[PDB]
Order: structure tokens, then sequence, then C-alpha cells
């Protein structure tokens, strides 16, 4: 007859549906064609561990080989026509863990952050959603993550770069002030500011800090930090003058290429992410996403299909 | 039947148990005798004490007897296997006897093992017994022909409708049916619990039950229960991978329950599966991915 996985590849479009079932190849393809997915070799683990939970297990007479039940989602209603397996992982749970990778970024520990938030990234698609808001929230939950990875891999490399050449210093401040467009929750996008405005003030590029300081109070940072701001503002104030010029426009607004961590300015061309909507210089195009690690960053999808509705009949 | 409570024991799946009535219980006759050896053996087996019967089984033995052993060094000896078939397929064809049910049922069973599940459904059709029904249904739901074993179990239940083994049976083709079923699959399994003793065969079947339904939780019970008793048992540990996730365990769990079963069991099917998705995985990356 047909086998209870069978029916639910035949059944469902969800990418989710057929790793349970243990169809790989036709998983696969779908986060090809949904997403960008080209390397599977980041899914490996998500794979199986989602391809173990999928059946389980009875005897039915002994010194035989034991029975597999499938279990389904829609067990009241699916016939053996109509099933679709269970779910197993829900928003919820990825919500949950966004907590953790917030905690992370606070602590300083980016590194770790990226790969909690690419972990759940990565494993948004795997989610059967119920209704259309929630659908809503996945795609913002992604792009969260997104957000993070990117800035947070920013930072990381800013850093590394060497401070010795004033052109160097540029640069630094330069990549500093672009994290600070990154939308990030206020407890950690005042820590960003915090950063942009020192070394702004080294750089002498005074006016441009002072724009800094006055959005880092607004979000209302602790006592001493907007103390501190403040001390730096009025000092600004007294020079207000940036000495050199930068490659940053605060006002007009940017894509930061995941890749260069180079500012694009608004019409100017750009090719993202298909899946995690990263932004990168067309030069990029064709290239493995740095912030998915799965995705082509050319390629062209049909977009997520994380729940039922989205088919239309 | 004298010899009711040592067949019971063993279809739930309390080997132990089984064997120790099987000794207790006095022969009376020498066809009794032999039907006892048959089970006593045949619990051996499911314990997987392959040498116990392989070594007491001689050739001397009745012939019943010599299928039982048949099937433990098809069980015990990976190699043997291919020789063994070839044999039991001379032996299948170049002689009618449909009596010996023993044998029947045996060689279904290295048929079933071997995966030539119409060899092992053609000579169940021979076998009349009741335990041939039931095997006929299993084999028929693990052929996915859920329709063709309602008949079977038709067939049994006119037969017999309180027989343990058509109880089993058709919690099986209910397990299997879904829906409203699930719960009728519940109830059976729990009531030879209650009735007989909760076995680790009982247990799985109940958690299963509720796992196809939503409640998770309420299998934790009896998984927990089966895995106090018996680490390393198959069937629980490949339910407490599954429930562990739906649960919301922390993805550790679940890997260690998936490497406690390697350690139980290298060779288990389950294990296999897995190892061969992770193959394929691989050889799908490669397709996937870019050239270099």
């Amino acid at each position: 007859g047909t086998s209870p996985t069978q029916i639910w590849c035949n059944n469902s479009q969800l990418p989710v549906d057929h790793i349970l079932a243990g169809s790989f190849e036709t998983a696969m393809r779908l986060l090809h064609d949904q997403v960008g997915v080209i390397q599977f070799g980041p899914y490996k683990q998500l794979f199986l561990q989602t391809y173990a939970r999928g059946r389980t297990t009875y005897q039915a007479l002994p010194c035989l080989p034991s029975m597999y039940s499938y279990p389904n989602r829609n067990w009241k209603d699916a016939g053996l026509k109509n099933g679709v397996p269970a779910v197993g992982l829900k928003l919820n749970d990825l919500i949950q863990r966004l907590q953790l990778c917030y905690q992370l970024t606070t602590v300083g520990k980016f590194e770790e952050a990226v790969e909690k938030f690419r972990s759940i990234l990565l494993s948004v698609p795997l989610l059967v959603v119920d209704n259309k808001q929630e659908i809503a929230e996945a795609q913002q939950l992604i792009t969260i993550c997104r957000e993070y990875i990117v800035g947070l891999c920013m930072e990381i490399e800013r850093k590394k770069l060497p401070k010795e050449t004033l052109d160097q210093q540029k640069r630094i401040c330069e990549m500093a002030a672009y994290f600070t467009h990154s939308n990030l929750q206020p407890v950690h996008m005042i820590l960003v500011l915090r950063t942009a405005l020192n070394l702004f003030f080294k750089l002498k590029n005074f006016k441009t800090a002072a724009t800094f300081a006055r959005r880092l109070l607004e979000l209302g940072p602790k006592p001493e930090v907007a103390q501190q701001t403040r001390k730096i503002l009025s000092a600004c104030e007294k020079n207000p003058t940036d000495a050199c010029q930068l490659n940053y426009d605060m006002h007009n607004p940017f894509d930061i290429c995941a890749a260069s961590y180079r500012p694009i300015y608004r019409g100017k061309p750009v090719e993202k992410c298909p899946l995690s909507g990263a932004c990168y210089s067309p030069e990029f195009k064709g290239q493995i996403c740095r912030v998915t690690t799965v995705t082509e960053i050319g390629k062209d999808v049909i977009g997520l299909r994380i729940s039922p509705l989205q088919f239309r009949l | 039947d004298e010899l009711f409570d040592v067949k019971n024991a063993f279809y739930i799946g309390s080997y132990q148990q089984c064997i120790n009535e099987a000794q207790r219980v006095k022969l009376s006759s020498p066809e009794r005798e032999v039907e006892r050896d048959v089970f006593l053996y045949r619990a051996y087996l499911a314990q997987r004490k392959y040498g116990v019967v392989l070594d007491e089984i001689k050739p001397s033995s009745a012939p019943e007897l010599q299928a039982v052993r048949m099937f433990a060094e098809y069980l015990a000896s990976e190699n043997q296997r291919d020789s063994i078939v070839l044999e039991l397929d001379r032996e299948m064809s170049r002689s009618v006897d449909v009596t010996n049910t023993t044998f029947l049922l045996m060689a279904a069973s290295i048929y079933f093992h071997d995966q030539n599940p119409d060899a092992a459904l053609r000579t169940l059709h021979q076998g009349d017994g009741l335990e041939c029904m039931a095997m006929t249904i299993q084999i028929l739901l693990k052929l996915d022909r859920l329709d063709l074993a309602r008949k079977e179990l038709k067939k049994m239940q006119d037969q017999d409708e309180d027989a343990t083994l058509t109880q089993l049976a058709t919690a099986w083709v209910n397990l299997a049916v879904g829906g409203e079923k699930l719960q009728e699959a519940y109830y059976i399994f729990q009531e030879l619990a209650d009735k007989c003793s909760p076995t680790l065969l009982l247990l799985n079947g109940q958690a299963a039950c509720h796992s196809a339904q939503g409640r998770w939780e309420t299998a934790e019970g009896v998984l927990q229960e089966a895995l106090d008793k018996d680490s390393g048992h198959p069937e629980t540990l490949i339910n407490l991978i599954v429930l562990s996730q739906h649960l919301g365990k922390p993805p550790e769990v679940t890997n260690r329950y998936l490497s406690q079963l390697k350690d139980a069991h290298r060779a288990h099917p389950f294990i296999k599966e897995y190892q061969a998705k992770e193959n394929d995985f691989d050889r799908l990356a490669m397709q996937y991915a870019p050239s270099a």
C-alpha cells in the first residue's frame, strides 16, 4: 500500500513535514526552491534531529521486527489518505531561545550569540505555523536574527582591524557608526551608540559625536551612562565640528553589506539573501550568504512557506 | 488449555514469566511436552539468548524444536542466513507438510526478516492456527494494506474474540487505523497490563497510543517506568527520543537517548537507518553544493 511517510510527503509542501518523513531529497528541494538554501551542510544536524522524532515504535509480536507508528497532527480527521505529521517545533520555542541570544549579546559573548542567532534563523523554515499573523512573526523573527548577526559580525571585525593608520581609524569609526543603524533592542542599541560616541570623540569628529550622544540619551540608558554621555556631549558642543569627512551618512538610508560592511545607500543596487534579507553589493551575487551560510545571495525564490495558509486555490 | 498461561505470558512480552511457568508445567502428553518446549525456547529467543536455544536443541529433538532452532541460528549467525533461507526454500517447496504449525511460524518468521513478505505470507496462508492469523495480520500491516489486515482480524475475531492474541491483533490494526480507534488500542494495552502485568512490550504499546494522540505528557510515565526496568530497550529509547523533542527537553536529551541506543544495540535497524540517512544527506549536500 502507500506508506504513511509517503502520504505526508504527498500531503504537505512544508519542508519540516518532509524531513519528518525522511524524504531528505524532497525536503532539500523544497528548501532550495522556497528559500535559497544551496548549502545544506549546516542543516545536517537539524535534519537528523527532526528525522529522529518522526515516528514511534511498538512491538506487535515477539521476536519479530517492531512496528512503527506515525503520529499525525490532524490525527482525528486524517484518514489513511490525509494524514500529516505532528508538529514538534513551534514558534514560541524559537522566540524563547532568542532571549538567550540577547543575554549573550549583553555579556559580549557575540561569537556565541551569532551561533544561537543563526541556529534560530535556520530553524524558522522548519516551523509549521497556524495563523497568518504567526507567519509574520516568523518573518520578523528571522529579520531580528540577521540584524544581530550582521551587526555583531561587523563588530567583531572592526575590533580586529588595525588602529594605526588615520585611514585605518576612519575605517573603524565608520564601521562603528554603521552598527548604530542596526535595528537591535534598546539595551544593545544603547551599548553600540556608547561605543560609537567614544570613537568619534577621539576622532575629533565632534559634530557627529553630538548626534550619537543625543540619540543615546533618548534611549534612557542607566544613569551613570547618561551622565557620562551628557559630559561628552557638552564637550562636543564647545567645538561642534567634524575634523574629517567620513563615508557615513546618518540621514541617508543604509543597507549594510554583510560581507564588506560598506554602506549601500537607498536605491543603489543590492543583492539580498532570499531567506535572511541580508544585503550584499552586487559583486557578491551568486555567492553563499555569510549570515545564513546556507543560502545563495542572487537566488530568486518562491519564499518561505511555513503554513499551508500560504497555498491558495 | 494447560499451556494457556505459558503461551499468554509469551505473547504479552513477559518472557521470563513464560520461561518460569513453562518449567513448572508438567508434560502430561508427548504432544504438550513438545509445545511447552517450543514456547520455552521461543521465550529464550525473545530474550536473545540464542546460545541457549542452539546448544540445548539438538538434532534428536522434535521437528517443532528443530524449526525453532532454525530460526535461532538465523538470528544468531548473520553469515548462515543466506544458506538457511536457501535450505528453507528447498524444504518449503520440496515438502508439503502443513500440519507442523510451529514450522510454518518459524519459517514465516525467517522470511519476514529476510524481507520476503510474500514468502512468509505464503507460508502463513497454509497454517490454520490462530497465531498464524495474528502473524498474518502483522505482516499485512507492515505492508500497509490495512484493508487486508481488517479481513484477517475479523477472521480471527469470529474464532476467538476474547483471546489475548486476538486482542493484541485488534490493537495493532487499531493503531494503524488512526482516529478514534487509537483510544480503543490504548485501552486494550492498558487492560492487558493491568490484568497480566506491565511488560515492556505493553508499556510501549500504551505509550504509542498516547503519542499517536496529542498526549505526549501522558506518555511520559509509561516510558519512564519502562526505562527504569530496562535501559537499552530499543522501543523505549526510540520513543523517548521522540517524546523528548515534543516535551521540549534539551536537545542533548534526545541525543543522549540516541547514543544510549547505540550502546545497547549497535546493530538495531533504527540505528542503521539513522546512519543511512546521514549518508544520503552528505550525498545530497554534494549534489547541491557549489563546485570548487
